[PDB]
């Protein structure tokens, strides 16, 4: 995706590092994010998240 | 002088009976070779013996 102003084209190429703080699966609560390996749907166990 | 004039009984003594006591939510048990791993979720401070 480019951008064009007043003749000049600017293109932000891919980042040199694809790191992301969020793991594969996360939890949102009270406006805050959590790296939590929650059980998939239907596999939740008693006494824990899900 | 001598003042002991009689005896009089004390009521509401300890007596035997049945009292309702709670049951903690059953353990979740998993098995392994010569091993038993039980997960416990107390509702109140509960003894494991």
């Amino acid at each position: 995706t480019p951008v064009n102003f007043n003749g000049v084209k600017i293109t932000a190429g891919p980042l040199s590092t694809a790191w992301t703080p969020f793991d594969r699966k996360i939890v949102q609560y009270a406006g805050e994010i959590y790296n939590y390996d929650f059980p998939e749907y239907g596999a939740g166990q008693p006494g824990a998240f899900g | 002088g001598a003042t002991l004039k009689g005896k009089l009984h004390v009521p509401f003594l300890l007596a035997d009976g049945k009292c309702t006591v709670p049951l903690a939510p059953e353990p979740m048990i998993t098995f392994g070779f010569r091993s038993v791993s039980l997960k416990l979720h107390p509702k109140n401070p509960t003894y494991l013996i």
